[PDB]
RNA sequence: UAAUUGCGAUAACGAACGAGACCUUAACCUACUAAAUAGUGGUGCUAGCAUUUGCUGGUUAUCCACUUCUUAGAGGGACUAUCGGUUUCAAGCCGAUGGAAGUUUGAGGCAAUAACAGGUCUGUGAUGCCCUUAGACGUUCUGGGCCGCACGCGCGCUACACUGACGGAGCCAGCGAGUCUAACCUUGGCCGAGAGGUCUUGGUAAUCUUGUGAAACUCCGUCGUGCUGGGGAUAGAGCAUUGUAAUUAUUGCUCUUCAACGAGGAAUUCCUAGUAAGCGCAAGUCAUCAGCUUGCGUUGAUUACGUCCCUGCCCUUUGUACACACC
């Protein structure tokens, strides 16, 4: 990679990967494929980064919230309940942690699996409630890319967290082992059951 | 003297205010209007405004 | 299991009491030419993909 | 004198000024070499502009920058800032404006807001609840 | 007769429980004076529009 | 630090003091299910008998827990400051000590008793089951008794 | 190469300098070292039991190395954290002036720091020498 | 929402009358024009007057 | 301040402020000028005030 | 207090014989095994990384993680 | 449209108050004017490490120069600009590009007519009337009380832990205030485990406290799921501080004592971006006392970008025997 060194030294691994190929802690961007139809162009994968810190403006219009690399999205939704909100560092530290455990199983890439995790636990269609008056039945509907995106994401962190309360087992940890039965759903995993029951209940009204 | 710059610019106005005060009570037949005082070396000076300045 | 993919065509506007539904047409990818107008859930612009569960059914109003 | 310049970054509250001259190729933030800057999670912060327009193109300056205000994070992409806009205004007043032009295109184009100021700033609190935006409790009876 | 376990042993009066027990808001706008003013008495303080041209 | 393995030589439930302290737990923290004998007073002690913080309570000597013992009774002999000690200059003799075990459930009735004794307020309010270091008692503290 | 203490990583830097004191043997550990706080904001003493009063006098030493001068009152605003003050709110708490005045005259009769004028203590120009040494013995564990 | 009070649009109705030979589809030049031609007392209103002239000037050279 | 005299109504607090500007320029000069200049340049509301050397 | 306190020279055998085929081993790994409560389990890392068995791919507290040995 | 904000329709045409304008604060100036009470480069003077020039500091004036950063005067800048979609191709609205900034640029101040028996006579030496006025309802002095505890309701603080407690270590803000006929903000040095004490010192302040080295947070360890080292209520014993006075314990410190609480029923609050939430700090009060408030900065999300289902209020239409106006 024809290396270079100046007055303060940058070094080997540092020097190598950055100017080579511009990818996270250290894993490919590159291959990292969506493999369902829609779900592309709201999950990121090119553009590629470092780390998943970044102050974005993701809030001021509607749907630009999507163009966020969605590695940070499920990092973003990993700081929230009371004591943990902001604490990014937290959370950024904690996914590199995780996508490390998720690679040492199963090989792939980590950021691979978070793509299978994401696309598998989306619900198609869902429920709404619908008056009619009085007892109000429940109107199915086909829920949009969008929320199918967040509602996955939403499902597994929440899960991993819950199985993370108290027990010996860390954040990081609970967060792979989620993430890995979520890559083909193997319904041992919080967020595929709520998925697939989520599509149960919408099927028994249609 | 040595007063703070703060307390200095207070104290000032607050003079004003009780100056301001007591001439509203006393040359109200007067027709009094108001002041403005003129803080100089040698001297302090007191403009008092008056619509009838000869009872003043 | 019956997968469909349908592209959405046009947005008509919101519906459902509280309003958290909108009215779409779209158009299926596989054999292209047919329009069917469905219910959706999430935020919703032009050019989304829908993955509709059952090809066959629709809706039209909500309360 | 030699060929210098100065810059700076900020974000929030915090202002990283750093001067840009030529030199065999340091790069310094308040102390110390770019090397550390710990936090060290946001560590590929400040190296992100090196590796953005190659990690040569340094050799022929020196790089010294200095942090005041802000945090631990605040700071990080305010010092990034400054080493980023540095290196385009070096290429501004002493190499050719192709060279700059490439350097504004090759930042810009990823960036992270590298040569543009974020321009969020804290909403004043108002009477009535501990936020900004947020209110008190009220029960009613 | 004294102490916390003579207390605690004892029913707690309804008294407690009660409510903002109100007392004269609806009437509020019903004056009790039973006196009430007149027309005269007014337009000798306020003056009245009849005679108007010849205040102006 | 290092894998260990004894032999059988590490028994649970070891007792002292007049109760019971489980082997399996950390030798300073096992100390503490004493009366008497909280977090800091058990780490000093241990530090000043010459005792190895990474045992656990299981481990050690027979001896070392003999010299444990010494030491957490006379506090003031084996040089340790006596701001350190729950009770110091007494109101009868004046001496300083340290409490222990089933005797600070006994400390605990003779001051209380003196107070009621003398019919001091603090003592009439202890009898009454309040509060008595002041606090408002309209609305806090009511199931307690 | 040349070398300053700011060329290495904070942390194990004084790592290798309490690990330095520590072999030496001149030290003045005032004795009252392993039943002191550090603090009245702290629950435990510090768990490095016979150490730690070399870790904090070469962090000391580093961060009189860093600047012009400091104080007492400066170190104990320094290394003073938060207090739990129970079922109350935390807050801010000064560390002891203690600890932190017998590392500096410890430091001193030792020859790394001398009192200032201005007020205060100065990195002694001998104590620069043992600093930059050791900093630069640091990066040979890396080499 | 921009919505362009009276005053602006008032006095943007009563430029264009008179003035039409001058002022431009260029803002910029417009609002030099208005410092010289038109007694304003603030540089925020008369931008808003300014702009809104140049609105209406670029849509009357379409009819 | 609370707007009120009294306690009730929905609790609206109210800022007020004073601003101070201060200024300093320093002159080399004779003893006639500086005389010259302080009698005069006065006004109402502008503390004028004077120091001398170094120290 | 329920078992998986100390050392018990059985289960040190049981440790070199078992943390093979686990492609991840970590403090709480080693507690799954029914077994080395977190505090010897955390020593364990370290003496299993004495010699082979595990590769540090990890660094620091709260977050270990080794992968068998090649 | 945030708006009787406009377009348009039009027996109306053109106008004023209120909205908007305006004013203040936060954002952009390598353009202007400058600064030992702000700061940079250079040179002396100077310390350390390497030595090959180097790297990292010291020196309220040893000098020279500058104004990027800081400060605040005068200006400039934005007008929803440019282009394109949508619409009576109207006002507008949406997307893209550019831009310090494009949600009224963000947040405030000010704010017409009118109503209420809303609240305040306990802020006023504002005030009608009534009451009282020497055994006083005047006033002062001693002491107690407003804190009193079977219980009902409301704003909160701290928690039930392993995205954690603890211990070392890293170590970064902003809005403020501070002493004259006085004892205010406090660096520094010693003594003390601590709280604190003592000797001195700078500051009427961009000059000194103060870089307010604040806290969450980051790092390396100890503990291992057990009411545990989570939690810190209650209570014992001792030491200090404010004050004439601390008992019903003002506050602070140390040892000990180690409660409820395993995520909380029916219900219900707040909130759309540097916002929510987490986190501390200054100021008000203050001799001493913040678990309160007013502002401040730090860390920094998820989810809407919609509707009228619930609730609240406005608008027409309509009925009226109400006009002191459904009390
Ligand atoms: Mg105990
Ligand atoms: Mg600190
Ligand atoms: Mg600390
Ligand atoms: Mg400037
Ligand atoms: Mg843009
Ligand atoms: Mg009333
Ligand atoms: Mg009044
Ligand atoms: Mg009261
Ligand atoms: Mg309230
Ligand atoms: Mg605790
Ligand atoms: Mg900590
Ligand atoms: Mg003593
Ligand atoms: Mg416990
Ligand atoms: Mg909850
Ligand atoms: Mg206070
Ligand atoms: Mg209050
Ligand atoms: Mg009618």
């Amino acid at each position: 990679f024809t290396p270079v060194v100046l007055a303060t030294p940058i070094p080997e691994e540092v020097q190598q990967a950055q100017t080579e190929i511009k990818l996270f802690n250290k894993w490919s961007f590159e291959e990292v494929e969506v493999k369902d139809a829609s779900l592309v162009d709201y999950v990121q994968v090119r553009q590629p980064i470092f780390v998943a810190h970044t102050a974005g403006r993701y809030a001021n219009k509607r749907f630009r919230k999507a163009q966020c690399p969605i590695i940070e999205r499920l990092t973003n939704s990993l700081m929230m309940n009371g004591r943990n909100n902001g604490k990014k560092l937290k959370a950024v530290r904690i996914i590199k942690h995780t996508l490390d455990i998720i690679n040492v199983l199963t090989d792939q890439n980590p950021i691979q699996v978070v793509v299978d995790a994401i696309t598998n636990t989306g619900p198609r269609e869902d429920t709404t409630r619908v008056g009619g008056g009085g007892a109000a039945r429940r109107q199915a509907v086909d829920v949009s890319p969008l929320r199918r995106v967040n509602q996955a994401i939403a499902l597994l962190t929440i899960g991993a967290r819950e199985a993370a309360f108290r027990n010996i087992k860390t954040i990081a940890e609970t967060l792979a082992e989620e993430l890995i039965n979520a890559a083909k759903g193997s319904s041992t995993s919080y967020a595929i059951k709520k998925k697939d029951e989520l599509e149960r209940v919408a099927k028994s009204n249609r | 003297a040595l007063i703070s710059k703060k307390r200095k610019l207070v104290a000032d106005g607050v003079f004003y205010a009780e100056l301001n005060e007591f001439f509203t009570r006393e040359l109200a037949e007067e027709g009094y209007s108001g002041v403005e005082v003129r803080v100089t070396p040698t001297k302090t000076e007191v403009i008092i405004r008056a619509t009838r300045t000869q009872d003043v | 299991t019956p997968v469909t993919l349908a592209k959405v065509i046009k947005v008509l506007g919101r519906t459902g009491s509280r309003g958290g539904v909108t009215q779409v047409r779209v158009e299926f990818l596989e054999d292209t030419s047919r329009t069917i107008v469905r219910n959706v859930k999430g935020p919703v612009r032009e050019n989304d993909i829908l993955v509709l569960m059952e090809s066959e059914r629709e809706a039209r109003r909500l309360r | 004198a030699v060929p210098s310049v100065q810059t700076f970054g900020k974000k929030k509250s915090a202002t990283a000024v750093a001067h840009v001259k030529a030199g065999k190729g340091l790069i310094k933030v308040n102390g110390s070499p770019i090397t550390l800057v710990e936090p060290e999670i946001l560590r590929f912060k400040v190296y992100e502009p090196l590796l953005l327009v190659g990690l040569d193109k340094f050799s022929n300056i020196d790089i010294r920058v200095r942090v005041t205000g802000g945090g631990h994070v605040s700071q990080v992409y305010a010092i990034r800032q400054a080493i980023a806009k540095g290196l385009v205004a070096y290429h501004q007043k002493y190499v050719d404006e192709q060279s700059k032009n490439e350097l504004k295109k090759a930042f810009t184009s990823y960036d992270r807001t590298l040569l543009i100021a974020d321009s969020r700033r804290p909403e004043p609190k108002k009477f009535g609840g501990k936020g900004a935006r947020s209110r008190f409790q009220k029960s009613y009876r | 007769t004294a102490g916390r376990r003579n207390n605690r042993s004892k029913d707690v009066t309804d008294s407690a429980t009660t409510k903002k027990s109100n007392t004269r808001r609806a009437t509020d706008r019903h004056s009790r004076t039973g006196k009430t003013d007149t027309k005269k008495k007014v337009n000798q303080g306020w003056g009245d529009d009849k005679k108007e041209l010849s205040a102006e | 630090s290092l894998v260990v393995q004894e032999q059988g030589s590490f028994q649970h439930i070891l007792r002292l003091l007049n109760t019971n302290v489980d082997g399996n737990i950390k030798i300073v923290y096992a100390l503490t299910t004493i009366k008497g004998v909280g977090r800091r007073y058990s780490n000093l002690v241990c530090k000043k008998a010459d005792v190895d913080l990474h045992k656990r309570a299981g481990e050690l000597t027979q001896e070392e827990l003999e010299r444990i013992v010494q030491i957490m009774q006379n506090p003031t002999h084996y040089k340790i400051p006596a701001w350190f000690l729950n009770r110091q200059n007494d109101i009868t003799d004046g001496k300083d000590y340290h409490t222990l075990a089933n005797n600070v459930e006994s400390k605990l009735r003779d001051d209380l008793e003196r107070l009621k004794k003398i019919r001091a307020h603090r003592g009439i309010r202890h009898f009454w089951g309040l509060r008595v270091r002041g606090q408002h008692t309209k609305t806090t503290g009511r199931r307690r008794a | 190469p040349g070398v300053s203490v700011r060329d290495v990583a904070a942390q194990d830097f004084i790592n290798a300098y309490a690990s330095f004191l520590q072999r030496q043997g001149k030290l003045e550990v005032p004795g009252y070292v392993d039943i002191v706080k550090t603090s009245s904001g702290n629950e435990m003493p510090p768990q490095d039991a016979e150490g730690w009063f070399y870790k904090r006098a070469a962090s000391v030493a580093r961060h009189i190395y860093m600047r012009k001068q400091v104080g007492v009152g400066k170190l104990n605003k320094l290394y003073g954290g938060a207090k739990s003050r129970g079922v109350r709110p935390y807050k801010h708490i000064d560390a002891s002036g203690s600890i932190n005045r017998k590392v500096l005259q410890a430091l001193e009769k030792i020859g790394i720091v001398e009192i200032s004028p201005k007020g205060g203590r100065r990195i002694s120009e001998n104590g620069q020498r043992d600093l930059d040494r050791i900093a630069a013995q640091t990066l040979e564990e890396d080499e | 929402g921009r919505v362009r009070t009276k005053t602006v649009k008032r006095a943007s109705k009563a430029l264009i009358e008179r003035y039409y030979p001058k002022l431009t589809l260029d803002f910029q030049t417009n609002k030099r024009l208005c410092d010289e031609i038109a007694t304003i007392q603030s540089k925020r209103l008369r931008n808003k007057i300014a702009g809104y002239t140049t609105h209406l000037m670029k849509r009357i050279q379409k009819g | 301040t609370r707007k009120t005299p009294n306690g009730e109504g929905s609790k609206t607090w109210e800022t007020y402020e004073m601003r101070i500007h201060k200024r300093y320029i320093d002159l080399e000069a004779p003893v006639q000028i500086v005389k010259r200049i302080t009698q005069i340049t006065i006004e109402p509301g502008v503390d004028v005030e004077v120091v001398v050397a170094s120290n | 207090a329920q078992h998986a306190v100390i050392l018990d020279q059985e289960k040190y055998d049981r440790i070199l014989k078992e943390v093979p085929t686990y492609r991840y081993v970590s403090v709480s790994v080693l507690v799954d095994r029914l077994k080395i409560g977190g505090s010897l389990a955390r020593i364990a890392l370290r003496h299993l990384e004495k010699e082979g068995i595990i590769k540090p791919i990890s660094k620091h507290s709260k977050q270990a993680i080794y992968t068998r040995a090649t």
